[PDB]
RNA sequence: ACCUCGGAGCAGAACCCAACCUCCGAGCAGUACAUGCUAAGACUUCACCAGUCAAAGCGAACCUCAAUUGAUCCA
């Protein structure tokens, strides 16, 4: 009989981000007709504007996780301009250390054809898996 | 279906259900379902894996069945090498 | 039958009779966004919005924190207009930039941002983590004043500490270094503390590294009232946040409610509320700084169970509710053989009685 | 003996499969350039 | 109908839910694939200010995947 | 109690006691645990064979888990 | 059942038990026009012997 | 459903040119 | 008569077989497939024919 | 003249609904050869026969069309 060892049935954690770093909690599965793929946890989109160049990492719910940007004084003090492939492959370098710094290890990003195709978007795509970031994600554990 | 015979008055079964089904002693019969050994070619694979797995029957062919047959193939039988030996009898059933 | 729309419906306010003079979708890029903030928009009908959206009261939450000093927006604005322009009249960036051989330094980038509006991200990743929903029951601040912290690791290598950061117990296991950017004459406070550490109750927090009145940047002086003792993230317990935060204290005060021994490691004494402790103690002062790492299961959270905390190690572990199968029924009908193994309980043969 | 002269048989022919696969994918690749010879003349 | 919030999708086109609990109808706005060709020239062909909608059957997921249970004190 | 096993060898004990650390309890013991058959002889049976297996390998999701070592890794550049 | 009809004292463990001692004991019938070459022992039962 | 005042929030072919 | 039915044969002398379609006219085939005993992709090639369809 | 199967109206709105009622069609074709094995849970042409969808796991990569067809014994 110990204060300390008092200890109850079932463990009660109230934290959301337990489950899915344990790939124990559930992706929203659906929507194969539709074209932004809910099977994910942490997602990115890119805004490729014809001003500026916008990153940012969002949860399941449309909630952000972390952003990066080009209208940022600090990213765009040391470019030339705001939309090169400079610009997409430094802001994936540091896009890269975000997500390092807020423990996304593993997330979910899914170009167009044309996207894809784009020599920007590919050194973006080398960029954080030089960095210590890959584009995919274990599947569910469940039996 | 022959309730009484000549040479001895007693229910004869025929040996047609005997050949298609079997039976567990909780009162059960299963089949093999039909058309699995015919036109495999054409069906996906989801049809044929289908037809491969048993059925059980629905309690009335099951009853009508057990109409035709006699006592003597419904007594429990001990196997030996029989896979059916956990499902002769039946668990956690209520109502 | 038929009844009115009850707000107005969509491709209302457009116009039929005029159809080709209307410009087009030129780009499936141009109509995703159209309906993306569509979506972010509110709509009467039932929706996926008011079915997996947290429900967030309509009042925006209370900061009585630090407020932004008054820049000079004329004056800022200015001083950026003369940056941009001398870089762009630069001769190498020109040859750089269309060559794609350019880069830019990291930390210094980092350094600066932190300064800029590092404190508007971090509080959003910290209600993200649910930081401010658990601490203050949904209040919230802008850890204005930065805040570095690293462990020492031996005496070469160390490892950092900043908004979403694995750290192992074993580096976890000594004191770290702390450094928050303040001469500002008036005291600080500082404070570890564990959201989902207690196991006994939710919604109440342990407390491992707690140091009050430090003048300055200094920080050896600064006196202690609860001592050090790492966490104890338990196998199977999952993953558990720690979090620093630090306040602005105006003027010294006293600790009678929160005055401990002798560490003794008795968690029924490091147990508390942050909640009722920030209305008592912490109505002179506001927060300033805010950062928090996370921490696993580790060979020194086993030593500390056996060793230093005096007690049996917890042992959980992650069970899922069994499978769901429906209601018997004693003449099933196009169901496989395995319908009986569906619900027996042992696998293994029995026979009643022989 | 049955499952032994099979089985070797079957390890016999398991050691031929990766020379006849690769030659397996050069006939695709000989179609697939006999292929662009012929339909030049089509076209 | 169009699927969402763990629900399949057949190659029939029939719907079935993946977690257990309640079933929900909305409706939300259809964006297809780019390989959806009647799909994407359709939307192209529709004026800006204008967005086109579709069912969606949702399923709220009743229990969570399951719970932290002591297995020993030792 | 597993260093107290005169029966068991020098190095292939404490083989078991870094592999197997999850199991040791507090006081030094390993406590070991098994209920697959409803008969306690097939329990202890399959019990003393895991002990079996143990001591022979002894004497003779992982993907995801060395990521994050590498993250943390390439993460930690910082010099005194 | 063995336990069981020994503690009954109907088969003494005394002498050495046998089918006939068995079938004299009516531990079990036994029906041979109906093929069934002898009886198996079952594990169930491997406590409380 | 037709009796709601959803009704109608679907249909696309009164924007588009018809043939 | 356009289309034939035509068997294949695992050359490691397992005895796994299955079959597929094949046009009247084109020449032999010869293509590979996951044998379940074997337990990887392997070449078969088909020998006869069965039916017309 | 028709006898089987699929689509549309009759049957407008969960389901079903006939007429020697009004129309259009089918008894194929094309591409792969994991078009592999197993498995939760459900629907079902108003019974049955049949016909359907499929999470996950092993093992791997990194199907379209609407009907597009046929039980048992026997060979
Ligand atoms: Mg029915
Ligand atoms: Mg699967």
């Amino acid at each position: 009989p110990v204060e300390n060892e008092a200890v109850a049935p079932e463990f009660t954690n109230r934290n959301p981000r337990n489950l899915e770093l344990l790939s124990v909690a559930r992706k929203e599965r659906g929507w194969r007709t539709v074209f932004p793929s809910r099977e994910f946890w942490h997602r990115l989109r890119v805004i490729r504007t014809q001003h500026h160049v916008e990153a940012l990492v969002e949860h399941q719910n449309g909630k952000v996780v972390v952003s990066a940007s080009t209208r940022e004084w600090a990213i765009k003090k040391h470019l030339y301009s705001t939309r090169n492939v400079v610009a997409c492959e430094s802001i994936g370098r540091v896009l890269a250390q975000r997500c390092l710094e807020a423990g996304i290890n593993f997330m979910v990003y899914q170009p167009t054809p044309w996207e894809a195709a784009s020599d920007s978007m590919k050194r973006l795509q080398s960029a954080m898996t030089e960095g210590g970031v890959v584009l995919r994600e274990p599947q569910r554990i469940y039996e | 279906l022959t309730y009484f015979s000549a040479r001895k008055g007693k229910r004869k079964t025929v040996k047609a259900v005997i050949d298609r089904f079997l039976r567990l002693h909780c009162g059960l019969w299963v089949r093999r379902k039909a058309g699995y050994k015919k036109k495999l070619w054409k069906k996906t694979p989801a049809r044929k894996k289908r037809l491969r797995e048993f059925v059980f029957c629905n309690k009335t062919q099951s009853k009508l069945l057990d109409k035709m047959t006699t006592s003597f193939w419904k007594r429990r039988n001990w196997y030996v090498d029989d896979p059916y030996q956990k499902y002769h009898d039946r668990t956690n059933l209520k109502v | 039958r038929r009844t009115p729309p009850l707000g107005p419906m969509p491709n209302s306010d457009i116009d039929l009779s005029n159809l080709e003079r209307l410009e087009k979708y030129r780009s499936f890029d141009r109509y995703r966004r159209r309906a993306e903030q569509e979506a972010q928009a509110p709509h009467w009908w039932r929706t996926y919005r008011e079915y997996f959206g947290e429900k967030t009261d309509p009042k925006e939450k209370i900061d009585i924190g630090l407020p932004p000093p008054k820049v000079s927006r004329t004056q800022q604005l200015l001083e950026r207009k003369q940056a941009i322009q001398e870089l762009r009249a630069n001769v190498e960036e020109e040859r750089a930039a269309r060559l794609r051989t350019a880069s830019v330094p990291l930390d210094a980038v980092r350094a600066e941002w932190e300064r800029t509006c590092g404190p508007y991200h971090k509080q959003r990743l910290a209600e993200y983590y649910g930081l401010y929903r658990d601490l203050f029951h949904g209040a919230t601040f802008v850890p204005r004043v930065p805040l570095h912290v690293a462990y020492a690791v031996g005496e070469d290598d160390l490892m950092p500490v900043y908004c979403g950061n694995e750290v192992t117990p074993t580096e976890a296991a000594q004191a770290p270094e702390v450094t928050y950017e303040a001469e500002e004459g008036s005291l600080w406070t500082l404070l570890l503390t564990s959201l989902d550490g207690h196991l006994l109750e939710p919604d109440a927090e342990y407390l491992h590294w707690l140091l009050t009145n430090i003048p300055g940047n200094r920080v050896a002086e600064g006196q202690v009232t609860c001592p050090y003792l790492p966490p104890f993230p338990a196998r199977g317990s999952g993953i558990h946040r720690l979090a620093f935060l630090l306040f602005k204290q105006d003027q010294p005060i006293d600790f009678s409610e929160d005055a401990r021994p002798s560490p003794c490691y008795q968690l029924a004494q490091r147990t508390f509320r942050t909640f009722d402790f920030y209305k008592k103690h912490q109505e002179t002062m506001t927060p300033a700084g805010l950062s928090f790492f996370q921490c696993r299961w580790d060979d020194s959270v086993t030593y500390i169970f056996h060793q230093l905390l005096d007690m049996r190690e917890p042992v959980f572990e992650f069970v899922r509710p069994p499978p769901y199968h429906p209601k018997q029924k004693r003449f099933p009908h196009r169901q496989p053989l395995r319908y009986l193994d569906r619900y027996r309980d042992s696998h293994e043969p029995t026979y009643g009685i022989y | 003996q049955k499952r032994r002269e099979r089985e070797q048989h079957i390890a016999e022919c398991m050691a031929k499969m990766p020379q006849m696969i690769v030659n397996w994918q050069q006939q695709q690749r000989e179609n697939w350039e006999k292929a662009q010879a012929d339909k030049e003349r089509r076209a | 109908w169009h699927p969402g919030a763990h629900v399949g999708v057949g190659k029939n086109k029939c719907l079935y839910a993946l977690e257990e609990g309640i079933v929900r109808y909305t409706k939300e706005v259809y964006v297809p694939h780019p390989r959806n060709t009647e799909a994407v020239d359709l939307i192209t062909r529709l004026p800006k200010g204008a967005v086109l909608y579709k069912t969606f059957v949702h399923v709220v997921p009743a229990k969570p995947e399951g719970t932290f249970k002591l297995v020993a004190m030792l | 109690h597993l260093a107290t096993a005169e029966w068991i060898a020098e190095p292939v004990r404490q083989k078991i006691a870094i592999t197997h650390k999850n199991k040791i309890n507090r006081l030094g013991e390993l406590i070991l645990t098994s209920e697959s058959s409803r008969y306690q002889f097939r329990n202890l049976a399959d019990c003393l064979q895991k002990i079996r297996d143990m001591i022979t390998e002894a004497s003779q999701k992982l993907h995801r888990i060395r990521i994050e070592n590498m993250n943390r890794e390439r993460l930690r550049q910082k010099r005194i | 059942r063995l336990q069981y009809l020994i503690d009954l004292g109907r088969v003494d463990p005394s002498q050495p038990i046998d089918l006939t001692q068995l079938v004299n004991g009516r531990g079990v019938t036994i029906q041979p026009l109906k093929r069934d070459y002898g009886v198996q022992l079952v594990e169930e039962g491997a406590d409380t012997f | 459903y037709k009796t709601k005042p959803t009704h109608g929030i679907g249909k696309y072919k009164h924007l588009i040119k018809a043939e | 008569s356009k289309n034939i039915l035509v068997r294949m044969v695992s050359e490691a002398g397992t005895g796994f077989c299955f079959n597929t379609k094949r046009n009247r006219l084109r020449e032999k085939l010869t293509l590979l497939h996951y044998d379940p005993v074997v337990k990887q992709r392997v070449l078969f090639v088909e020998k006869k024919k069965i039916r017309s369809l």
